[PDB]
DNA sequence: TTTTTTTTATGTACTCGTAGTGTCTGC
DNA sequence: GCAGACACTACGAGTACATA
């Protein structure tokens, strides 16, 4: 087991950071008539430590002892689609979006048959489940749509815990159902605790100049830094000031591929990077996070009245991206532009 | 005897003196029943004008009670209407005969926009062959969703708008038997805001009638929830006259205590915009602008910071139009 | 007994009475007259009368013989792959006694709804038993007719008829019904027939049971002017930046009752065969399609269509 | 005996509890009393109250043991193509009304209808339903509710009277909100149902949940105006004047690094777009500055409406701002 | 009240699986006289008339008369699961919209309650002409099913000629021809086997064959069917049920065109 | 090392088309005894219960006692090919993973062998508590057949109810609810149509329709079907397969749907 | 002088394989 | 009288495409 998963708290009480909500999401909980919740803030923040914390709060200790469990649902074009799902003996977590453009048939046949059925002990069980629907923020705009009467008619029988990065790809149809709970970021003090217990906690001794360039490395990802954290610890012992902390391999891709952008602006170093960019979206990256790291490091590179025009440039594409189907068409036409207004800028 | 029914079914004009607007067309279509030498026939225009009542009529007119179910096989877009309905049932209606009397029979095709290509391809030899025994009525409201043969076939009768002077004396017969008190710029405000559309206007009437009693232009505004043209004019004032803060304090004041919609300001500024005598350049600008602003309010937006564009989009061009001079 | 209309009552029953692509019709007409017809595909606009032809052809060559000897299809037929397996191939190999230089004539009409793997299973029964039978097919688009067949026939093309072919058969119907006209009427007539014969037949007809005379009022009082006539001066209009004839236009037919779907589709009709630069040609076209889909997803005001002709106008003025 | 969230326990059970849509309750009152209901469309901003009103409407006219026989509800949660337009409401329409209130109270001759959020129905099966509601309305009636009236075609339009949802006023809102904390036995200040009412801009049912859930949270004290604020993740003045220095130093560095706060931070950007707005049409801006600011607050709430990324569009709009700002230095 | 009672249930199942394929669905027109139905099919092309008597029926009651429009798909499939030599009660209350189809298993000792759900189709009432018809033939229904499957082989559309000599059946098809002519075959033992003419002018009309057959489902329920012709009034396909009723049919004919030559 | 020798090739013509649709692997376990056969569906809701005895086969010889599993997409096309009445042998070795499968004539001089690839699969036991239930009865095979297509055509669930009168299977749906209660046919000349009620509770519960009509094409194996139930424990259905050994069925209550306004 | 593959979400149409099933033949 | 063989239609399944 890494260090993500071996120091994770149980209950509300034992949460490092955010304790004032920690405390709130005890008193929120304890009665039981408590609305749909939407778990929303930037990746790595803690949001599914806080889920489980509550379904710890609300049922016994049987929260963490799950299991996988397979269905078959039939499509209207009748093909068969296989969906993965953790249950426990009081909850269940779906993730609909592996399912495609088909999570709207996983809504509507799945989440039906688990809402419309009581529990069946009463006693040891309480009196509603939870549905954990993770990653909303990439369900299509039908699903969202057949999910919300299903969260108004059996809400005081199944209630959900919906998680999410972002709340602007949520409709407001879901958005007004249910309360919004933040959960950001923590800062670099509460990163750098968190890696000094979890190496207290392992016999080992972390400085704080080792653990200050972990959390800023890890961009507020706490996940991220005790995974830099542990890789650290396995390639050399002595924790020196100036360790050299490793990197992800589709970052610094990514940042070879703007170097590329940057160095030469002609339509064969266009289908160069248009080579490297299908090499990134074969390794399963977003072409979102590839527009975001390009952008992060493209702009390293830009003089300060140009930077304004590559931001909007990139936003606009972007935007165009999440319009259409295919990532590659909008993701060399941004590089493209962009081609353009630097050799327009560099030879004026 | 009393019917619970709504208003645009209750009043249905059964014969073809009843329908207000076509006068010509309805002249025609009377005068080829009466020569006994209807063709088939196109009846296209927009929602609300009086097409399935018009051949309702004519299938009343030429067909009694007793022989009603053996001569009008009607079809429309909630039936099944594929190519096995053309090919099977429609098929053999049109090549047989009529059971009880002697006559020439009707197959009415309503929603015929919804049919496929399939069945409208092989619609075209069943009403050329066939044509002695049977006629094909088409009713659509698109017709570019009609093939160029099936429009060559049949001749068409483009049933427009209905203007709002003949359209008043229907709204009184509807009155008259409601007994419904009504005022002259309540009638105005139903044939203005109904726009061509006999439906709508009598469910505005409907609804009026329900939720106040008594239909006058201040309770049909506030049932319909349409802004009044001196409130628009106020807030095309606002948007050319004043400064960014105040004319969006005003219209949004208005628009707080008035309770109105975007989507009924941007159509009514929208009608405005073409009467001021603006430039080309600012028109066009103008136009673009609130396109931008009416497609954005299709989705989960926020609907003031659209307002704040469509100031805007107004703002942008006064210094425009007064340095142009 | 009920009285035809004049679009079927008036068809031709011999091939001299057909207007409109006079050397094609004369090559029929002898081959009318003397026989050995080859395989032949007409293609061409609605109400040119390429099944008027085939049928006529069909008529005058065979005769007597016309309940044996020929066979019809039509869409509303079958016409699948069973159909051209076992019903074409046994009417192909049917014997049939006939005059020298007459053949089994089977019929085609409305070859588009055919599908490709029917029309590969013709192929070789079209050509086998070529000394005793005949294809005639008719078709409207070509292009749906795959290039075996076309490449087995003499593929006839119609064009659209002209003012003065229309305007004889006028003549010979007006002076068979006894229709009382002037000639403004029948100009009136010819505009909104626009090479359609089915369609100048209909407006006669519909003109003279509704008011008795054809002026060029008494026609556009139930008739119609034409649609894209409109358009295109709205387009010209687009073309030279002038936002307020353009959409004088665009209101005059939206007054009319003429829904988005149908004015847009003219409009892109309008801009594919018009007359200016192509760059200027293409963006027209994709701010169409970029409006369409606007119109698609289910906002459709007279809003989007002004703003479609100031984003028209706009692309003129941005090089 | 078991506990129940508060958008479901005040639910409107009757005609007369639905708030400030006085029209269309005027309008089901006198259906109530017996008058002629035509086919109803429900369309406006979420949390107004569409699907209470017609399922307390139709609670009154039917009562508990017709409910089932006279009223098929159909939602987005369930199939609607257009075989379940042509078959299953088909052939509820094309069904006999029998069956009388045991009660005493009327039985309205009709069946209802119930196609909420249409928006997601197709426009062929939004075309199949048109004659069923022209032929079928002696026996049965119709109700669509959506959001977007767009969505809907023009003959369903043309044939369903039209009722706008207008949202909710401060006044209604704020005495519904005052009963309802009335009846469960809590208290609130004036600037915290202030807030509150601020915060939830017309919607009932985002207001019933902060005030629940701010029940909760504070365990039945006071309910003051910062517990509404840490409630509805509203962004603090300091980032805003934070964001708004680092637009006036004309830096993308500072901009980047305070965009880049905000994000981390969990802030939504509709809730940066509303108070950036906010802060903009209320300041000492030229009508020039405020107008291309606005136009881009208003495409960069549309990009986020169709689901963009949150930090290009924030990084797009700051650069937009932050140029409008030192255009003028 | 209307509470009728099937003497057997075999008669319902020769009925309802004569009309499965053809009619759209069941008008049960309700009165003292007895169960009536007069519904068109789906293509409006034949007419089916059915009226069963009540001296007929077990116990017959009814009160006040009824429409009752019930849906056939839904209804036959509760006739594959009935008895032949077994008990069918049809029950319809004054203001309700359940039927209930009670009856007996195979294995003959439950009762079974199936309830169906009346619909709102209001149908203008048809008015048979019932007039004299020009040609009048007494046929087993045995032999009319079978040359209605024969010449179903051969063509599409069946020509039907009666005279004085007999009834003549052609159908010009693909293949060729097929030409069948019977008369006075009422020299047999059997008493329903019988080719009789009662009425003189000769009549040509041209039929569908797709109805033709589907009348003819009705085999069992007559030995020997009516056959009713003439010029302008269409054929009429007459089963008459021993101690039920009678079950009436009828069927356009096509539009032919001579040549022109 | 495993073989076996089969009297009737009907009996695995009979016994395999039934799960064809339930169950997604095919476990057989050796034992002196005879083989087992203890199998679950991917949705956790059937439990088929397999035991044939060893003193009715021609031939047995055991050895060890292991646990191999067959697939069923290669299965169900081998059996198409094989006869009816012949005789099915099978072999598999001690350390070879391929079970090879003979359904060879009775007199032959060659075999044909179609062998299919062993599967490992991992399951254990869940163990049948074998308590004693709430009703056990008895019932025809070739009726219960007849009485799950029935109700096929209703709904998709139904309920099935044994009280001391008999044993109730009712079907509520959109259509109409169907009720059917077999009871006291011991006055038959047939052993086969005694309908008894051997105990007392009754218990009312709701089971899935879907499974019992995939049960339902193995009738002709067995003559009768005792059927057993309580309140929680799920319902086994008995069968008995000639003299060779029996076969037991699962099937837990369906889950019911709440009621709202 | 240069050729692989399943995604888009419904609606409809075409084509083909398969399975109960009514009916006929024979000892 | 009951087992085997024949063609019959209903139903399940795979595939293509939808514009001028
Ligand atoms: N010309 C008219 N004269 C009088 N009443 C009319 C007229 N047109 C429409 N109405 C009224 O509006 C109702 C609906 O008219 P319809 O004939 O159904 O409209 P429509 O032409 O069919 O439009 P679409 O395309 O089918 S939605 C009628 O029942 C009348 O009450
Ligand atoms: N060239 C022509 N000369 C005289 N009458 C014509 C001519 N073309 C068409 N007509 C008339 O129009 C009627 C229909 O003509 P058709 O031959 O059916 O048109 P078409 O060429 O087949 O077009 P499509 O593809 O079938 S819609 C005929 O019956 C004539 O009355
Ligand atoms: N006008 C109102 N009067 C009283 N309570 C209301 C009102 N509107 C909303 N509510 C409350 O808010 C809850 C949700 O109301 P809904 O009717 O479901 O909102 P809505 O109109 O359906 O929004 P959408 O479009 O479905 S997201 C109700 O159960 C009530 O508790
Ligand atoms: N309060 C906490 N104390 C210690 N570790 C934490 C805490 N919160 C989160 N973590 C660790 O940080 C990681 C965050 O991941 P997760 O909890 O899944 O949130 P998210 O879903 O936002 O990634 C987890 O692996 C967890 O082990
Ligand atoms: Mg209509
Ligand atoms: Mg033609
Ligand atoms: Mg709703």
């Amino acid at each position: 087991s890494l260090w993500v998963d071996k120091y994770r708290p149980c209950s509300l009480g034992r949460l490092d950071y955010h304790k004032e909500q920690a405390a709130q999401l005890r008193n929120l909980v304890q009665c039981g008539d408590f609305p749909h919740l939407l778990v929303y803030g930037p990746s790595g923040a803690g949001k599914k430590t806080r889920i489980m914390c509550i379904l710890r709060e609300l049922y016994g200790v049987g929260v963490e002892k799950l299991r996988i469990e397979h269905q078959t649902i039939t499509t209207p074009s009748k093909k068969k689609i296989e969906i993965s799902t953790i249950a426990s003996n009081y909850h269940l977590e779906v993730n609909p979006s592996d399912a495609g453009n088909s999570d709207r048939v996983v809504i509507q046949e799945m989440l039906k048959t688990v809402a419309q059925s009581q529990q069946l002990e009463t006693n040891s069980q309480r009196d509603f489940k939870v549905v954990l629907l993770t990653e909303v923020d990439k369900l299509t705009k039908d699903a969202q749509h057949a999910l919300r009467r299903t969260m108004e008619k059996y809400m005081s029988t199944c209630r959900l815990i919906l998680c999410c990065n972002s709340t602007s790809k949520v409709i407001p149809p879901i958005r007004s159902r249910c309360l919004a709970v933040r959960v950001p970021a923590p800062s670099i003090e509460d990163i750098c605790h968190v890696l000094s217990t979890v190496c207290k906690k392992e016999g080992l001794n972390l400085p704080s100049q080792l653990a200050h360039r972990l959390a800023e490395k890890s961009c507020r990802n706490l996940r991220k830094a005790l995974l830099m954290c542990e890789a650290c610890r396995v390639q050399q012992y002595p924790f020196t000031a100036d360790q050299e902390i490793p990197e992800t391999d589709w970052e610094v891709y990514l940042r070879e591929t703007a170097n590329a952008i940057v160095s030469q602006q002609t339509p064969q170093r266009l289908l160069e990077v248009r080579g490297r960019l299908y090499e990134l979206l074969t390794h399963c990256i977003p072409p979102e996070i590839i527009m975001k790291g390009l952008l992060s490091e493209l702009l390293h590179n830009c003089d300060g009245q140009l930077k304004g025009e590559v931001a909007q440039m990139a936003a606009y594409y972007e935007h165009r991206l999440q319009l259409g189907s295919k990532a590659i068409y909008h993701l060399e036409a941004f590089v493209a532009k962009f081609m353009a207004l630097y050799k327009k800028f560099m030879e004026d | 005897k009393i019917r619970n029914l709504p208003w645009v079914e209750k009043y249905r004009p059964q014969t073809l003196n009843d329908l207000i607007s076509h006068q010509d067309i309805l002249s025609t279509i009377q005068k080829f029943i009466n020569e006994d030498r209807l063709p088939h026939l196109l009846l296209y225009g927009p929602p609300g004008t009086g097409k399935t009542s018009t051949i309702l009529a004519c299938a009343k007119q030429l067909y009694k009670d007793k022989e009603f179910g053996s001569m009008v096989l009607e079809l429309n877009a909630s039936d099944d209407r594929g190519i096995d309905i053309i090919r099977g049932p429609i098929l053999s209606f049109a090549s047989t005969r009529t059971i009880f009397k002697k006559g020439f029979k009707l197959v009415i095709l309503d929603e015929a926009d919804a049919m496929t290509q399939d069945a409208q391809n092989a619609l075209r030899r069943v009403i050329e062959k066939f044509t002695e025994n049977t006629r094909f009525c088409l009713i659509c409201n698109y017709l570019s969703k009609i093939i160029p043969a099936l429009q060559s076939r049949c001749t068409r009768f483009r049933f427009g708008p209905l203007t709002p002077e003949l359209m008043v004396p229907r709204l009184e017969h509807v009155v008259e038997e409601e007994k419904v008190d009504i005022s002259e710029d309540g009638m105005k405000a139903l044939v203005t805001l109904s726009s061509g559309d006999m439906r709508r206007a009598l469910n505005i009437l409907q609804s009026t009638n329900m939720a106040f009693g008594k239909v006058t232009e201040e309770t049909v505004y506030t049932c319909t929830g349409h802004p009044l043209k001196s409130d628009i004019a106020n807030i095309l004032d606002w948007m050319l006259n004043q400064d960014f803060t105040t004319a969006y304090r005003n219209i949004t004041e208005l628009k707080t205590l008035k309770g109105l919609a975007l989507h009924d300001i941007l159509t009514e500024i929208h009608l405005f915009v073409h009467r001021v005598d603006f430039p080309s350049s600012v028109r066009i600008h103008l136009l673009t602008k609130m396109a931008d602003i009416e497609y954005r309010l299709s989705v989960g937006t926020n609907e003031k910071i659209q307002l704040s564009s469509l100031i805007a989009a107004f703002q942008v061009t006064r210094d425009l139009i007064v340095a142009e001079a | 007994h009920y009285e035809l209309p004049w679009v079927e009552k008036y068809r031709p029953v011999k091939l001299n009475e057909i207007v409109g692509n006079e050397d094609t019709v004369s090559r029929l007409e002898v081959f009318a007259r003397e026989g050995n017809v080859p395989n032949i595909i007409i293609a061409g606009p609605p109400g040119t009368g390429k099944t008027t032809s085939i049928l006529c052809l069909a008529r005058a060559l065979l005769g007597p013989a016309l309940k044996d000897a020929m066979l019809e299809l039509n869409a509303s037929n079958d016409r699948g792959i069973d159909v051209v397996r076992n019903k074409i191939k046994m009417f192909a190999q049917q014997k049939v006694t006939l005059p020298k230089g007459r053949h089994k004539i089977i019929i085609l009409d409305e070859a588009d709804s055919m599908t490709d793997g029917a029309q590969q299973a013709l192929r070789r029964t079209m050509e086998i038993y070529s000394k005793t039978t005949r294809f005639a097919l008719a078709c409207n688009a070509s292009d749906k007719i795959i290039e075996p067949i076309q490449s087995r026939c003499a593929v006839l093309r119609y064009t659209k008829l002209t003012d003065a072919q229309i305007l004889t058969r006028l003549m010979n119907v007006i002076e068979k019904e006894r229709v009382p006209y002037t000639d403004d009427g029948l100009e009136a007539i010819i505009f909104t027939a626009q090479g359609d014969m089915r369609q100048a037949l209909n407006n006669l007809q519909s003109t003279f049971s509704g008011f008795g005379f054809i002026n060029s009022e008494n026609v556009f009082k139930v008739c119609d002017e034409p649609h894209p006539l409109l358009v295109k001066e709205m387009i010209q209009h687009c073309v030279n930046a002038n936002i307020d004839e353009a959409y004088k236009i665009l209101a005059h037919l939206w007054h009319l009752g003429y829904s988005p779907e149908d004015i847009i589709g003219n409009i892109f009709r309008v801009c594919k065969t018009f007359q200016m630069a192509e760059y200027l040609k293409l963006e027209f076209i994709k701010e169409i399609g970029y409006t369409h889909m606007k119109i698609a997803e289910g906002v459709n005001s007279l809003l989007q269509m002004a703003g479609l002709l100031a984003r028209l106008c706009q692309k003129t003025m941005a090089p | 005996a078991k506990p129940v969230p508060w958008v479901e326990k005040y639910r409107p059970k009757c005609v007369d509890e639905v708030a400030f849509q006085e029209e269309v309750v005027a309008v089901l009152k006198k259906s109530l009393e017996g008058a002629d209901l035509p086919n109803l469309l429900f369309y406006g901003p979420p949390g107004t109250g569409k699907t209470s009103t017609i399922l307390a409407a139709a609670r009154e006219l039917f009562g508990p043991e017709l409910f089932r026989l006279r009223v098929l509800e159909l939602n987005a949660s369930d199939e609607r193509g257009i075989q379940v337009v042509r078959e299953k409401v088909k052939n509820f329409a094309q069904l006999t009304v029998s069956g009388s209130r045991s009660d005493g109270k009327p039985c309205p001759p009709f069946k209802i209808v119930i196609l909420d959020e249409a928006d997601s129905m197709t426009s062929a099966a939004q075309a199949a339903l048109r004659r069923t509601m022209e032929k079928e309305s002696k026996t049965t009636r119709f109700c669509l509710i959506c959001n977007y009236v767009s969505r809907i075609i023009e003959p369903l339009t043309s044939r369903c009277s039209k009722f706008r949802f207008k949202p909710l006023s401060d006044k209604i809102q704020q005495q519904r909100l005052l009963d309802i904390a009335k009846k469960e036995n809590v208290k609130i200040s004036d600037e915290g149902i202030a807030y509150l009412v601020k915060v939830s801009e017309g919607d009932l049912r985002k207001a019933i949940t902060f005030l629940q859930s701010a029940t909760r949270l504070t365990g039945g004290k006071e309910i003051t105006e910062k517990v509404i604020t840490d409630i509805a993740g509203v962004i603090p003045a300091e980032k805003i004047d934070g964001v708004f220095a680092a637009c006036q130093s004309g830096s993308f560095d500072k901009l980047e690094a305070v965009v880049k706060d905000l994000i981390d931070e969990g802030h939504a950007a509709t809730q940066l777009v509303n108070q950036l707005h906010d802060v903009v049409v209320e300041n000492n801006l030229s009508d020039k500055q405020k107008s291309i600011i606005t136009e881009k607050l208003a495409e960069v709430d549309k990009c986020l409406a169709d689901g963009a990324d949150e930090h290009l569009q924030l990084i797009s709009l700051c650069a937009t701002v932050m140029q409008q700002l030192s255009q003028n230095c | 009240m209307f509470e009728a009672r099937l003497v057997q249930g075999s008669i319902l199942k020769k009925v309802l699986e004569a009309l499965k394929d053809l009619i759209n669905e069941a008008c049960w027109d309700i009165s003292s006289s007895g169960v009536n139905l007069q519904s068109m099919d789906s293509s409006h092309v034949s007419l089916v008339q059915l009226t069963l008597r009540s001296e007929g029926f077990d116990t017959y009651r009814c009160d006040r008369n009824l429409a009752m429009g019930v849906n056939l798909t839904s209804m036959s499939k509760i006739l594959k699961c009935a008895g032949n030599e077994d008990i069918i009660t049809l029950r319809a209350e004054d203001n309700a919209d359940t039927l209930a189809l009670v009856f007996e298993a195979p294995n003959q000792e439950k009762v079974s309650d199936y309830e169906m759900k009346l619909m709102d189709l209001d149908v203008e009432q048809l008015g048979i002409p019932e007039q004299e018809y020009s040609c009048v033939v007494k046929m087993p229904s045995g032999e009319f099913a079978r040359i209605c499957r024969d010449l179903s082989h051969i063509g599409d559309a069946v020509v039907i000629s009666c005279a004085k000599d007999g009834v003549k059946f052609s159908a010009s098809g693909e293949l060729g021809n097929g030409n069948i002519k019977l008369s006075q075959t009422s020299n047999v033992d059997k008493e329903e086997e019988a080719v009789t003419i009662e009425m003189n002018e000769p009549v040509q009309l041209t039929f569908a064959l797709r109805y033709l057959n589907f009348f003819t489902k009705a085999t069992p329920l007559s030995s020997t069917v009516t056959l009713s012709m003439s010029a302008d009034v269409p054929l009429v396909v007459e089963y008459k049920i021993a101690d039920m009723g009678h079950l009436k049919y009828y069927l356009a004919p096509k539009i032919e065109d001579e040549e022109g030559s």
